[PDB]
């Protein structure tokens, strides 16, 4: 209840998936967008 | 660069030649250890011009 409000806490963020598994005690600060397809992403809803 | 650390070993010894490293034996005692929490793949030194 300490970390709960009726408005809600949407600041908390997580990475659903990554290119490779993280090593123990390793911190990743990059917000890179995964190049699933050969085409560039550019932060659009394009090819995967 | 292991376990999120950076171990430094140092040793000072005078030299009397100008060619290359001498034919000697010397150990490197630890001097300091401080943590880095990011993987490192490349590096470059700095020189006084």
């Amino acid at each position: 209840n300490l970390d709960s409000k009726v408005g809600g806490n949407y600041n908390y963020l997580y990475r659903l998936f990554r290119k490779s598994n993280l090593k123990p005690f390793e911190r990743d600060i990059s917000t890179e967008i995964y190049q699933a397809g050969s085409t560039p992403c550019n932060g659009v809803e394009g090819f995967n | 660069n292991i376990d999120g650390y950076f171990k430094i070993y140092s040793k000072h010894t005078p030299i009397n030649l100008v060619r290359d490293l001498p034919q000697g034996f010397s150990a490197l005692e630890p001097l300091v250890d401080l943590p880095i929490g990011i993987n490192i793949t490349r590096f470059q030194t700095l020189l006084a011009l």
